[PDB]
DNA sequence: CCTTTTATAGCCCCCCC
DNA sequence: GGGGGGGCTATAAAAGG
């Protein structure tokens, strides 16, 4: 899943690799499989890594179902993990299957 | 009686007439859900009138969950007009009401078993399957389901006036058989 | 500042009436700026 | 626990891609330019 | 059949409190 | 373990592969 790519993580490295690609120094096509690789190197540490619970609470502003990928956008929400609270009035969450 | 039947839900179909690509219209509207590997149509929600549609590729539609005859054909129009503003060119063809329902409540208990005996040929009343017992009225064409509790559901009409007037006939019987 | 946005995978997607309640999993959150992770996430919501 | 993970997986993936940028004529100072400029954007 | 809606209501099983 | 939450049962009607 091309899912973790628009992370703060995976937008960090694909800015680094346009740079590289707008200098030269790399292909796209290099690039391209540098993202590729980490795909597989981020799901994996999710899974296996992390494991932890979350739990969140808000009004579903938008929902939409497409390709199996659902996208919903929360209003006034809470996100409530052991240690306490998390607010915010707005979030996107893009959730693949 | 001064017992009055409350519509809970209506579903009219409108024929937007010309074909719709369903998957432009999931990726780009809001409150949409699309699955054709499951299901054929677009299903897409609105909250005024709080209502659900059915969108199929032909441009034909499904308008539900509306209480009123005008909330439904608003409804209908505020989805033809999303989807008209999608870029495609929607018309709103043949609008009509299929189904009403309705509900209500008599106020009292009632004697089902003894109501189904004395009428078998309108209704049917197994316990253990349904709680409820089906009475297929005749005139106008409305099956009703009622309940020992005295509560009411009236479905099946195609106007607000047969709802209305399939009350006014069950209520006379129903109170046949009140529970002392 | 930040575009708060969470980035996972679904178990369960549940609705009844207007009531909806996500079963979520894996996800790298960005609330308010800062990066959060969960392997698992639970979350309610009235449309 | 969280920039433990961004380490872990920065690492992997540049040591899953050092063979790929070798195969590719491209000398390992860009690999390593690539994680220092990747690390940097994190902070 | 797929699915949606809505009033009504008894019984079933199962999840994680 | 249990309760409550979900699902089943029943009703009408439309859409079209």
């Amino acid at each position: 899943y091309q899912l973790y790519r628009n992370t703060t993580l995976g937008n960090s490295l694909q800015e680094s690799l346009d740079e590289l690609i707008q200098s030269q120094q790399i292909t796209p096509q290099l690039a391209l499989q540098v993202l590729l690789q980490f795909d597989k190197a981020i799901n994996a540490a999710l899974a296996q890594r992390v494991r932890n619970r979350v739990n969140f609470r808000g009004s579903l502003n938008t929902y939409r179902f497409c390709d199996n990928v659902w996208t919903f956008v929360l209003n006034d929400v809470e996100f409530r993990e052991v240690t306490e609270l998390i607010k915010v009035d707005k979030v996107k969450i893009v959730a693949c299957d | 009686s001064g017992i009055v039947p409350q519509l809970q839900n209506i579903v009219s179909t409108v024929n937007l007439g010309c074909k719709l690509d369903l998957k432009t219209i999931a990726l780009r509207a809001r409150n949409a859900e699309y699955n054709p590997k499951r299901f054929a149509a677009v299903i897409m929600r609105i909250r005024e009138p709080r209502t659900t549609a059915l969108i199929f590729s032909s441009g034909k539609m499904v308008c539900t969950g509306a209480k009123s005859e005008e909330q439904s054909r608003l409804a209908a129009r505020k989805y033809a007009r999303v989807v008209q503003k999608l870029g495609f060119p929607a018309k709103f063809l043949d609008f009509k009401i299929q189904n009403m329902v309705g509900s209500c409540d008599v106020k009292f208990p009632i004697r089902l078993e003894g109501l189904v005996l004395t009428h078998q040929q309108f209704s049917s009343y197994e316990p253990e399957l349904f709680p409820g017992l089906i009475y297929r009225m005749i005139k106008p064409r409305i099956v009703l389901l009622i309940f020992v509790s005295g509560k009411v559901v009236l479905t099946g009409a195609k106007v607000r006036a047969e709802i209305y007037e399939a009350f006014e006939n069950i209520y006379p019987i129903l109170k046949g058989f009140r529970k002392t | 500042d930040t575009e708060n946005v969470v980035v996972c995978q679904y178990d369960k997607i549940h609705r009844s009436k207007n009531k909806w309640k996500f079963h979520l999993k894996d996800g790298i959150m960005n609330l308010n700026g800062r990066d959060y992770i969960f392997s698992k996430a639970i979350g309610d919501a009235e449309w | 626990t969280v920039p433990k993970l961004y380490r872990s997986v920065i690492e992997d993936v540049i040591n899953d891609v050092r063979d790929i940028f070798l195969d590719d004529g491209v000398d390992e100072q860009v690999l390593m330019e690539l994680k220092t400029l990747w690390e940097n954007k994190l902070m």
